[PDB]
DNA sequence: GCATGCATGCGCATGCATGCATGCAGCATGCATGCATGC
DNA sequence: GCATGCATGCATGCTGCATGCATGCATGCGCATGCATGC
């Protein structure tokens, strides 16, 4: 999810985003690959996004509730590309596919 | 809008049919009382002012029992006022209440403990701006849920059915009656608020009158910048120092008089008058 | 019983976010016009 | 000499882009009020 977020920040220079775009491009990544074992449904990815927001790596803009759901909410990342690269280098068991997707 | 006071001289038309219409409406009072007394609340809807019919019903049938009339069309009415009135007279209690909900709890407990108390409600124009709050209708419905209270209400607004929800519908237990009286809405439009310049400028100093006239003239020609306005006031010799001009501007501001928030046509009529 | 100080509820002003429109410039396309060229 | 076909330059219509202004909404503050408590 973080790599997808970085790709979104690179393609759209300094603009917010929501859950749907991240989900769509994660689906694109898992569909381009032939048969990789990443068949996950919407609720589990939603829970993972909620956990990421809970750890306060992502912060909302102009906070409001009720009018806007958790979906369709403008999120931003609080990390730098070099930090992500350095952290990913020290990841214990990073698979090859996700590493190459991050490089791409 | 002062002319309204003199507009009451117009005679009505086709009053005979209205007389027969009122005579036909008069006969439903016994059935309405029976339906109330069994635990139903009744709404009256239809074109025309129905206040006269309600007053007739009160003065004909409700002169022997406790009854409270709230004419909600007055823009100063609030539900807390109704609750205070009920507490001060129906139960003759003077003690203040910490919150509206606590007052409701006390009233409900008192009426449940005392089964000998019967109250009638006559509400005019339930669709008032001050009674459209969701909590207001919730309070009124909770009051009407008791079997010792009878409710007659009136609707004059088009979007009234949006006020009531399924739970509110169950609580209110409504029955409907169509009664179109075609009566003009004189009193109900009277309290509603839909000359001053001349009176203000009459007793002001003539220099201020001339300055305001020049300001009106420039505004009608096309807001003035402060520098150009000061130069023009200099040219008319109505101002000797900028402090005096600012004092006059503050005097105008104190009366809520750079753009003048007054209609152009009113200014044109006032200039010649 | 009274005074007092504190917690709470409400009104008001303000700043900010959002919706909404219009005028301009670039571009593509279709048409009018000029040119070649034979019979 | 002339008609016909072909090639090209221009007018114009379409559309995408750039933008400020009016308004609604949330929020923070500050004041008024009712209550708990202490003496």
């Amino acid at each position: 999810l973080i790599i997808a977020m970085k790709h979104l920040n690179d393609i759209y220079e300094e603009e917010p985003f929501n859950f749907q775009m991240v989900y769509n491009e994660f689906q694109k990544f898992v569909q381009r690959k032939a048969h990789s074992v990443y068949n996950f449904e919407k609720p589990v990815v939603m829970k993972a996004f909620e956990h990421l927001q809970q750890l306060e790596l992502i912060k909302p803009m102009e906070r409001t509730s009720g009018n806007s759901q958790r979906e369709y909410q403008l999120m931003k990342l609080l990390l730098d590309n070099t930090q992500i690269m350095n952290a990913l280098q020290k990841y214990p068991n990073c698979p090859t596919d996700v590493r190459q997707w991050a490089t791409s | 809008q002062t002319l309204r006071n003199l507009l009451s001289k117009v005679s009505p038309s086709f009053s005979a049919e209205l007389k027969q219409l009122n005579q036909q409406y008069e006969k439903l009072f016994h059935k309405w009382m029976l339906q109330l007394h069994l635990g139903f609340n009744i709404v009256l809807y239809g074109l025309g002012s129905k206040r006269d019919l309600l007053e007739r019903f009160r003065t004909t049938m409700l002169q022997d029992s406790i009854h409270v009339v709230i004419n909600g069309f007055f823009p100063g009415i609030s539900v807390k006022s109704v609750l205070n009135s009920i507490t001060e007279e129906v139960l003759d209690h003077m003690g203040t209440f910490r919150s509206i909900l606590d007052q409701l709890d006390w009233i409900v407990n008192k009426f449940k403990e005392d089964s000998s108390l019967e109250l009638f409600l006559l509400i005019h124009n339930l669709d008032s701006q001050m009674l459209r709050g969701e909590k207001s209708q919730q309070i009124i419905g909770q009051l009407s849920s008791l079997h010792n209270i009878y409710l007659i209400a009136s609707i004059d607004h088009l979007n009234a059915p949006l006020m009531w929800d399924h739970a509110k519908q169950s609580l209110f237990n409504w029955l409907w009656y169509e009664t179109t009286t075609y009566s003009p809405y004189t009193e109900e439009t009277s309290y509603e608020n839909s000359s001053s310049l001349t009176h203000v400028l009459r007793s002001l100093t003539p220099n201020a009158r001339g300055i305001f006239r020049l300001l009106i003239k420039y505004q009608l020609d096309n807001g003035l910048s402060f520098q150009d306005f000061y130069q023009q006031c200099r040219e008319a010799f109505l101002v000797n120092s900028d402090l005096t001009l600012r004092a006059q501007l503050t005097e105008f501001r104190d009366h809520k008089l750079l753009l003048i928030p007054v209609d152009n046509g009113t200014l044109t009529d006032f200039l010649e008058k």
